[PDB]
């Protein structure tokens, strides 16, 4: 038996899993996006660069032998990508896409997956809200040719608001932590008692209280936040982002300035796709804030149970029918197998007379000289 | 024994230093190619030489079996020898330190394969261009390593190129330049200083 | 920067081994083949089980924090599929594929991958050396289709030759080790020394000397060797597998009957397929094991070298020319462009003047209400 | 790429002793290597080509495929530990043998005795088959000077006549094994050109016995 | 066989090693310095905290199973010294001795030990000299207790001196950097030339050629130099140090400004004691240049050569004289025998009558009813 | 800080430690033992040889550099120990002791140290079980030198009685192992069960059942058993070993002929001495192996908690007094106080006035010309 939350993908699900990736992949290298694939393993300096303390301890470690460096089994793919484009990129705009294999210690989610499948795409080197956009629009055209029936609902957040406001309120490391915490717990009461005694306070009650509403959030700011030029323009590119996916996607978005995870690690723009009702978001994306950088990625694995394929067409040639024949007649029927497999129909030339594939459709028989497709 | 051990190689760098020892009143009293000892003695008395492998001058020197000699900056490059003290650039076995390919052959657009002697060298070099490289240690006649799929690039001593132009091959990258040093032990650089001083003062005068 | 014997495949390199996996893994599900996709990480007893000391060194180990138990990241995804038979398999036939990342402590070979993508087809539940002709022709077919230059050179043998010698001989372990290791080093002479001295001894020796030539090898060894039923089979299908590959396939095929690598774990015939003069067999394949199983194995990023795509069609679309455009001209470009893209072109929309994909081969220009592509 | 084969060998020693078994298989060398900087080289017959190396490097060379073949001493074989090249025929040529020596009527100091030695391996190989614990220093060459400057005292060494040894005032104390040059094959050449291989192989078969 | 500069220490070397250590523990403990006894492994935050990169390298790697975290098998002591000072120190004076295995990866020296025993003595808290003086003197009364006929030498240096000149002359990282390895080269002509175009070019010259005089140094250096205050400090504390070493304890002392390994490691006066003719030094010490801290430590296995114990006595009880005793006469006996151990002789009860102790010098034998020591 | 299960011994502790660890090796040494201090570090060959899996996973691994081989870092010295003996004990007749640190992976027990200090005494080359008393008798003489309040309860084994009884019965591994962990467990209804389908299975229920009571054991077993040379020695051996314990040690000795770790490395008797109630051994011995050996081992670390030591006289140099004085005076005061130090004092120059100290007891003052010890 396997360990818990650790899983073989098997069969139909394995081929699903093999399409999706594929087609997935073929979508974004169309985009214009460089596939890259690179290892499993590597040193934790470069693997765990700026890590969050959630993700070095989700990533296992072992040790180099040639070196007796520790290095790492991937947990995430996204900072080898920055590994890649400090080597690779240049100066100008790349874009980079990839699809692989990531290691967790502990499942992600009640009853998840340790080994998921990790697929993304990534602009570097472009200030403009245009590289969001674009990276909203590949997403999207990605999960619109998977034809789900489950829906992805976007939640869009901007740290560079909060952070803005702490920085011209010159909070403490002690009033920032309070004031994080209080907004990760909705707690309107204790915060409203917070606020009368913090600098710019009635600022970060407002957030809290008014932030779903980004139309007129701007207009509810202090003077103080409302002349302040970077305040200004988050709260531009969440209008444009909101903007540009209900009119070009038809998709509902919610906004939350308070979602503040990532404060540490530099997020400007943060982007969580949730499909249907459940906790984990699907689609995890946002901006860095000297390089630019913005992008997303997914969990491939999680699509399987929303999607669904064309039952295949199992064939299995008739042993007896099929050893009675003649070189010649034998030659005609590897052309007509040749050509239902180039079909994409999966065919098994029997070994004996009871190999039997599994999950049997149709059987491939002779009847008045011509080999036929007849359903069991 | 208690003069002073000079550590010498036996082709190239005995035969350009014989000047150098001459002027300084060390002359050779046999031809060790005619000999299978490994140690002589010369005119000076206090003086003896060592005959020795390139790449053990170094080592040598280092640990004192020798008090002083005479290596390439290759050689002391590849050993990374912070245990000895170089005091003279002597200026003669001068040749560079290089990279080099097939004829107007391109670079695989991978992890490049670096046939070389000079490990070390090689990679320090390479990551001092960012890159990463792939090594295989060998001993000599390194400009046959491409030629026959053993590495992409060499790195190699290259004087006049005919080496590398009699094999196929053309130098790509320089690294450094490279001369033979007078190195000196630690130790006897403090104990024998009077025996040192006129004889390097000697090699001084006969470099410039 | 990575450690050593680990690199990215980047940019073509990672397309090329995408479609590659694609393709081959394709071709294995179209003969009726069933894909697998089992997890990077098991505990070590089903990884391990029944390992060669030279699997487990290779394997990394890691602890289960919910069981305290030992986990492995997989060196190899074979003992995965034997694992995957007995619970899915049944007692008939059974034909699985698959194709995984696997990871090594140390490089195999001279500039060596520790991060290799392993696929591979095997058969279980048949006797019959029609299983082995199967896997033959399904690799053959797989290879043919990559349309290579560089050539497969095939290496058989037969354990079951020297394990029937050495029980008939009554050898010790010591002999038996001390046998192996001259023969890995075809040591002649040292290998008569020691046969002069062994029971049976001038057998030992034939096999080194003389196995090569497979047709007289049975003439060649003693009366008591010659009996032996077992012994006599297995020289019999090493003759009828050279025989197929040498018709069907054209294949130059060698044959080494002191090929014992895999003592312990090959039950019998042996496979392995060499690119050009690689030390590394790029394919290793046999019969293993109370219920039959056959199959193999290929580094698909070894491939990558040997194989070559067309080149991509990569298309940018002018920057000035799509500003300019009112919305419904957009959603007009768009369709042309999502177009372009099912064709399997790759196209960029451009978000700046300056952005310039890497090797651009056409321009979709505006000229007389009509966009079309040129050539740069 | 080469369709015939690659024959590795070293210069000086080795080079001149197998020119006799070379002449007897159809492959002469069309011209002297020493008189030239070239390392690659045409033969008599057109398949066959010779690659002129350092004895050091003939058994990694022919060990990856860069050499088809070789022809190497086992003291460098030993040292090299190659288990993926097969070593097909004692040629008999270049004898001589790996042992130990000292200074001459030198006692043993009673501690962890220094090697000094270019066969690391078969040094520690050896002293651990007897009862012996020992350090060991690689060096390069010239070995028979480390004990006469403190540098070890004993080496291990090839020696023939024992006229390097008793020329730098040394005496050889223990045999550890006999030496003669080898003829090695790759792996994989083996079994792709082995058609090559057979008559250029039973011509030294012939030409040693 | 052990590895390769792996020994055991065995027999008198064993006895004369515990001796050793215990006599030079109790010296540093009777001075008042409290004796710390820290662990073999520790996290490498803490072990290798400020290490050189000779340090890291000379330090073996290994994983923690509880917290996959990389620990090291300690090369050096002083870094856990720190460590315990931090906690357990505060902000007075705190002074430590410690005496412990370390574990290298290479030999340090040629025919060196990987196993070394340090030993070693610390001051922190204290900004004076006297610090520095104090533990020269329990270096020194430790040193003439073993009664050695070699001679410990003594170098002095003083980073603060050459680093004070580099920041008034603003020189570069290039700079210093070619400074540094043409001191470590002793290179006087190459490092006139350097110093024609260098600001404060003669002073750098200068503690070349002229630093081994002392107390000529600061005369000798330029107004800019002798008016800073730390240059002026730094060679009283050399003088101050070489007198008292030459004064109190009949030291010769050289000096050796230009010596700078430990300019990035935070060093400011250096130490080295030589042992006779021995490249390593037996003593190495110093200062750190924010809690003050200096000391030293020693390699005890180097001392082991140059040591010398008066031979053992090793007693054997005569057997078959034993065995015929009455049950009171055997107490009596045992009684002698204890209290010879209380001695020190190393006395035998044999278990048979060929019980032979190793080294036997006397046997305890029975004549005119007189248990008495003989000589063999 | 330090990792769980690592930590350091300081100040009096780690004085108190020294002082154990010297007089416990030299009464060892005064006993007629050969002190041996082996390497921390050897190949995984010699010092895992014959090793249970428990020994191999507590023992970390590292590369040797020079050689690429596996070593490690002990665990246990006593197969060190097997070594030098094999080396330079010929034979006849050898003693040897030993103290040294040893390095496990996980903590042994409840709050155990994964660093312990082992020290330990062996006999090798004697058949009679006057080795096994004389081995008794240096560890309880040791053991009452240390003055302890704590009491040491002995446990004896015997592995013979077991190992002769299973051979006897012709048991499987299967049934051995099983026996084992129900004996490990004191499974007793398990057991019965187990035993009513076993050969001899009533002897192997009276072991479990009966054993503690060795006078009567024999006379509870079979015929079968009671025959058996070997069953009715090893019960003799633990009557005689148990009688010497009660009779010249006053020691309370439980039986338990269950007890089986080490049934691969024990050849016969074993020994377990526990302090207080802790569930780990404090010592642990037995007999091993064709070379006769016994001995045993402790953890020195562990004795710390239940030995105590006569407090330290720390003494402190009046500051200002010793200022004062001429040259002279000074030369006559560090006369008296390097007297104070060889009588044990522990005695601090001050750097500063405020030089102060832990746990002073007295000052050494100035009154009348005449420097005195007050206490405080
Ligand atoms: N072509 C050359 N021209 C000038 N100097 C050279 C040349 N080749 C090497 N040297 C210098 O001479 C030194 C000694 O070279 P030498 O010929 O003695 O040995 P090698 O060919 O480098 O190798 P080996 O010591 O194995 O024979 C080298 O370290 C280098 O500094
Ligand atoms: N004196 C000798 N007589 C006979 N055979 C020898 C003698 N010395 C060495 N050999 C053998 O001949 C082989 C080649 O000799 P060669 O002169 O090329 O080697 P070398 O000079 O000892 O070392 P290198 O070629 O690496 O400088 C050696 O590997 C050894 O097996
Ligand atoms: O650039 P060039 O002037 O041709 O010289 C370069 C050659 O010299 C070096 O050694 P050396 O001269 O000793 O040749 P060897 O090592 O082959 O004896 C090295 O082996 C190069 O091949
Ligand atoms: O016992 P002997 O007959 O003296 O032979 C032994 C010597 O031969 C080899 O040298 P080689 O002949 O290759 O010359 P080199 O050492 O100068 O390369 C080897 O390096 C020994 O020094
Ligand atoms: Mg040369
Ligand atoms: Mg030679």
């Amino acid at each position: 038996m396997l360990p818990d939350g650790v899983a073989d993908v098997l069969f139909e699900d394995a081929h699903k899993q093999e399409v999706l990736r594929h087609q997935l992949t073929q979508q974004l290298i169309t985009h214009g996006y460089q596939l890259v694939s690179p290892p499993m393993i590597e040193f934790t300096e470069s693997l765990l660069s700026g890590a969050s303390e959630d993700l070095k301890r989700q990533t296992f470690k072992i040790i180099d032998q040639l070196t007796g460096r520790l290095m790492g089994i991937r947990a995430d793919i996204t900072p080898q990508i920055l590994r890649i484009d400090a080597h690779h990129g240049g100066d100008g705009i790349a874009r980079y896409c990839y699809a692989g294999d990531v290691i967790h210690t502990l499942p992600s989610g009640l009853f998840g997956s340790r080994t998921p499948l990790q697929l993304g795409a990534e602009i570097f080197g472009c200030e403009s809200i245009a590289a969001d956009i674009e990276l909203i629009d590949v997403l999207f055209s990605m999960i619109n040719s998977l034809d789900m029936s489950a829906v992805l609902h976007v939640d869009l957040g901007h740290v560079t608001i909060f952070k803005r406001l702490a920085e011209l309120a010159a909070l403490s490391a002690s009033d920032t932590e309070q004031l994080m915490q209080l907004y990760a717990n909705k707690n309107l009461p204790e915060l409203k008692q917070v606020c009368q005694v913090l600098p710019m306070g009635s600022d970060f009650y407002t957030l809290a209280r008014f932030g779903h509403d980004i139309a007129n959030l701007l207009g509810r700011l202090s003077e103080n936040a409302q002349q302040d030029t970077k305040i200004v323009t988050a709260i531009d590119e969440l209008q444009r982002l909101k903007a540009h996916l209900q009119v070009q996607w038809q998709c509902a978005v919610s906004i939350d300035v308070t979602e503040l995870s990532g404060y540490h690690y530099h997020t400007g723009i943060v982007f969580n796709g949730y499909i249907n009702s459940e906790t984990q978001p699907l689609v995890r994306g946002g901006r860095f804030d000297p390089r630019q950088a913005t992008g997303f990625s997914m969990d491939v694995s999680r699509l399987l149970a929303h999607t669904q394929l064309d039952a295949p067409f199992i064939v299995l040639i008739d042993y007896d029918a099929f050893n009675n024949l003649d070189s010649a007649q034998r030659q005609l029927l590897l052309q007509q197998v040749a050509s239902l497999r180039q079909q994409g129909y999966r065919v098994t030339m029997p070994l004996t007379a009871e190999d039997m594939p599994v999950g049997l459709t149709h059987r491939l028989s002779l009847a008045d000289n011509q080999w036929r497709l007849h359903a069991v | 024994f208690l003069g002073l051990t000079l550590a010498l190689s036996k082709g190239r760098i005995l035969e350009e230093t014989m000047p150098l020892l001459r002027a300084a009143g060390v002359e050779l009293l046999e031809d060790p190619e005619a000999s299978r000892k490994l140690i002589f003695p010369t005119s000076n008395p206090n003086v003896r030489v060592l005959i020795l492998r390139a790449s053990d001058v170094p080592t040598y020197v280092e640990h004192g079996a020798a008090d002083f000699g005479v290596a390439g900056k290759d050689v002391l490059l590849e050993h990374g020898a912070n245990h000895v003290y170089e005091l003279l650039d002597l200026k003669i076995a001068q040749c560079k330190l290089m990279t080099a390919g097939v004829k107007d052959a391109p670079l695989p657009n991978r992890r490049l394969r670096i046939a070389t002697k000079y490990v070390n060298v090689a990679r320090a070099y390479f990551a001092s261009q960012g890159q990463q490289v792939d090594v295989i240690k060998l001993y000599g006649s390194m400009e046959l390593a491409p030629l026959v799929g053993l590495g992409d690039l060499i790195v190699d001593v290259v004087d006049t190129g005919n080496t590398l132009r009699a094999n196929g091959l053309e130098a790509r990258d320089h690294i450094c330049d490279v001369s033979s040093r007078l190195i000196v032990n630690q130790v006897s650089y403090k104990r024998k200083f009077a025996l040192l001083e006129p004889i390097l003062d000697s090699f001084k005068n006969s470099i410039n």
